[PDB]
RNA sequence: UCUACCCAUGGCCAGGGUGAAGCGCGGGUAAGACCGCGUGGAGGCCCGAACCCACUUAGGUUGAAGACUGAGGGGAUGAG
RNA sequence: CAGUCCGCCCAGGGUGAGUCGGGACCUAAGGCGAGGCCGACAGGCGUAGUCGAUGGACAACGGGUUGAUAUUCCCGUACCCGUGUAUGUGCGUCCAUGAUGAAUCAGCGGUACUAACCAUCCAAAACCACCGUGACCGCACCUUUCGGGGUGUGGCGUUGGUGGGGCUGCAUGGGACCUUCGUUGGUAGUAGUCAAGCGAUGGGGUGACGCAGGAAGGUAGCCGUACCGGUCAGUGGUAAUACCGGGGUAAGCCUGUAGGGAGUCAGAUAGGUAAAUCCGUCUGGCAUAUAUCCUGAGAGGUGAUGCAUAGCCGAGUGAGGCGAAUUCGGUGAUCCUAUGCUGCCGAGAAAAGCCUCUAGCGAGGACAUACACGGCCCGUACCCCAAACCAACACAGGUGGUCAGGUAGAGAAUACUAAGGCGUACGAGUGAACUAUGGUUAAGGAACUCGGCAAAAUGCCCCCGUAACUUCGGGAGAAGGGGGACCCACAUGGCGUGUAAGCCUUUACGGCCCAAGCGUGAGUGGGUGGCACAAACCAGUGAGAAGCGACUGUUUACUAAAAACACAGGUCCGUGCGAAGUCGCAAGACGAUGUAUACGGACUGACGCCUGCCCGGUGCUGGAAGGUUAAGAGGACCCG
RNA sequence: AAUUCCUUGUCGGGUAAGUUCCGACCUGCACGAAUGGCGUAACGACUUCUCAACUGUCUCAACCAUAGACUCGGCGAAAU
């Protein structure tokens, strides 16, 4: 009976790994957060 | 030299294990020792590039005294003998006499309260450690270097002795274990005697306990494979390849030294492979 | 963040058995070889819960559940 | 479902830290990375550094309080860092006093060089003898019936390789002359240095580490008891002999018991990048120390005239007041001594912190007592095997760690219970068929069926008795047989513990002995009851013969757990060392802080007896005479 | 024979009756030595036969109790 689902909630990896301070350390992360500012998302990052 | 189990569980069969007759502590020295931690052989990207390796019993590093320079003239008295995880032969420790200690591999022989020598002026007995310009044609040698002045490379696991055929100008033709004539520059240093525990290889491991202890994940055969995984895999029933045995990459069974190197000059004939 | 493998640092395994090496005594041997008696507590050892699995069967099959439940079942000091 | 209720809706309230878990302290695997190297650009690795707990170091325990918090607030008693003032003792410089210096003046043989001298190793040019034929010539062959190749008969290029003398020259190691300290004989042991105190980012020690196994000494816990407060529960008997409730209290501060561990003092010295009185090494004196020193569970004293409790009064919202005895034993941890002790091979993190050394700063500074003060930032409510988290739901699934009462019992299993918690969110009726889950069955007992699938059955403790075969360990709980209840006696017995106790005394937290008291099995003999003594729950079916795989293990999450994969053991091939192999265009990295008794690849798969023939085909390995054949060089001739 | 189309090969055990099973013969369609040949104590939720005990698996079904099924009140779907 292992009914162990997909999503294990931890925000210390969440933050991370989906991160601000990491999504503006890639020029492919700098792209996808202006993306997200130029389509209108009130969330940029997590 | 081997103590054989009585065979009272089937993983104990016909098991042998290293009688440690030789040793006479159970602890490093606290001052000559660093940590190592195991990586299973996988490299700076993160990808394993060495296969079946990982998983073992921790382990911590003696540090050892290849490039035997600096005492020169100066006597030394072994005070121990032990057993260290991460080679073959046993380890030796060296009261120097001015008060520094230091390791070194133990010659078959060798035993406490010996003491040994060094530099070009020294006794022709097992541990000294004197230049191959100094050592007369004929003696077994171990632990010898390759370029003056870097350390010791050639015949340093458990039992192996190179042999000095003679010299010639300036460089003198050495035998190596695997049976291969070479020349090496006379200035290079090297100590006398065989290596220690010699009966080593004659253990059986038992179970597979112990090669995981020791480290090494288990092994697959090609045959067995998909067509996809491994230039043998496939077949309905048991096959056999049909392809002349190559490696898991394609490269066929041949010869890989590289052609025309720098160091071909120094090589009077390569290991003898037939029968 | 599920799953495969590896690395650093922590945790867990009720209860009951069998009796290896060695050591002491004896017998025995020119001497060894070995045999009875004490001490000793090894092993991918034995029976068995927690824990990890998933061999049989019935139920479910617009389910309680997008792979589960009841009975039996394998491992349980180790490649856990 | 309904609902006056709700984890729903609305308003207001609620989370109190020097000691708890984090930061201001430290590093591991890993991440980023000043310069930097590599790469057409984009970018890849990485040094010094800086981060990163799942680890290291670090100061607080009982009781009370509100409707919501408590190691946080209040009460009682403690511990850890800092600051200011006052006091007593007080060691120092300024000076003044002790120890101590250091070089000239003629003065070593070694560091060890020039030239040389000795020993050893090595090979230049010519000169001596032999295989071997890249050639090649004739000659003998199985020949092609000799007309061809290739092998021995002997001469040529010694083309390659051997041996002894010879050798012009290198080089290493010693002695030899180049200043380093000479034996100090005056000049110069006062005059330069050290004697308060703090002392490093520098040296050294410690921090500092594995798995397994008991025996011993304790405590928490639980069960009885002296003693104290109470009940008559409408029954046949029971007033005290019966029954029920109490039979408590921490950190810290004293003392140093069981256990465990350890030698001490003197000389001199580049090894610790400079110096060391510190650490190592060598040479000596001292007993191998009940001694002496370090660590240390517990008992005991104090904290405690306090706090808290069984009960009695009040009042019944539940405020408020009083408050007894508190000794002795038995059993006993999976917890403490214990980062211990003993075994074994698979050989078991780093840094800060603490101690000590000098280098250095130094005219002020060290110790103790009294009084007055500072102790920062984040979490603190509430759920937490669950209707509050992952599952679309108030979902029969999933979720790491700490406590662990009583009876039976080997047990944390099983049955019933104590503290504590719940009756969990659609009901009420009713002997229909039929389906699911439990229960029993006459006579027969696999006759059912693809197949004993499902069910039934054996099931524990103590004594007896145990086969073929075997790798001598096993097979084995083999198979098979007998007993099991409750009373009485042997029994004031036997065993454990040990109080008043006698003994000795190392006057100590000594140890031997042992009435009483408390606790406990096993045996024997005689009785008693039932259909049944393992009485309920718990709790192996066994034996014979084939095939496959040696064995424990792994595998298709979700129709395949096997004869498939792995394995310990074999043989072959490659690899002489920033090796072979792999990731990458390159730097670089794993292989390995390894070195042929080692590493990578391929096939077979414990153990025993063995692996027979073929190199023609395809590969891999080693080669030469010839033919073949690309780029580049070559530029006769011809043409415009 | 995990390998045999002919095939239920031939003989013997075992049952009252044996296309399965065991021991032998060998005419090997189309075994064979590290894609290893033949054996082997111990081990196996592996595949195949036989025995003892046991039973509703069966001759052959019967009865009891719970959860649905059926009746009354409330809320109230689905594939087609």
């Amino acid at each position: 009976a292992k009914g162990k689902r997909t999503f294990q909630p931890n925000n210390r990896r969440r933050a991370r790994v989906h991160g601000f301070r990491l999504r503006m350390r890639t020029r492919a992360g700098r792209a996808i957060v202006a993306n997200r500012r130029s389509k209108g998302r009130r969330a940029l990052t997590a | 030299g081997i103590r054989k189990y009585k065979p009272t569980t089937p993983g104990r069969r016909g098991a042998s294990v290293s009688d440690f007759a030789e040793i006479t502590r159970s602890t490093p020295e606290k001052s000559l020792v660093r940590p190592l931690h195991g990586k299973g052989g996988r490299n700076a990207h993160g990808r394993i590039t060495t296969r079946h390796k990982g998983g073992g019993h921790k382990r911590a590093y003696r540090v050892i005294d290849f490039r035997r320079h600096d005492k020169d003239g100066v006597n030394a008295k072994v005070a121990h003998i032990e057993y260290d995880p991460n080679r073959t032969a046993n380890i030796a420790l060296l009261h120097y006499l001015d008060g520094e200690k230091r390791y070194i591999i133990a010659p078959q022989g060798l035993k406490q309260g010996d003491v040994i020598e060094s530099g070009a002026n020294a006794d022709i007995k097992p541990g000294n450690n004197l230049p191959l310009r100094n050592i007369p044609a004929g003696t077994v040698i171990h632990a010898v270097e390759l370029r003056p002045g870097g350390g010791a490379k050639l015949a340093r696991s458990a039992g192996v002795s190179i042999q000095l055929l003679g010299k010639e100008g300036t460089y003198a033709a050495l035998r190596m274990p695997s049976g291969e004539i070479r020349r090496v520059d006379v200035r290079c240093r090297a100590t006398v005697g065989e290596v220690g525990n010699a009966e080593q290889s004659n253990i059986n491991w038992g179970k597979a306990g112990r090669m995981r202890w020791k480290g090494k994940r288990p092994t697959v055969r090609g045959v067995v494979m998909n067509p996809v995984d491994h230039p043998h895999g496939g077949g309905e029933g048991k096959t056999s390849g049909g392809r002349h045995p190559v490696s898991p990459w394609g490269k066929p069974e041949g010869r890989t030294r590289k052609p025309n190197k720098p160091s071909d000059k120094l090589i009077v004939r390569r290991r003898r492979t037939g029968k």
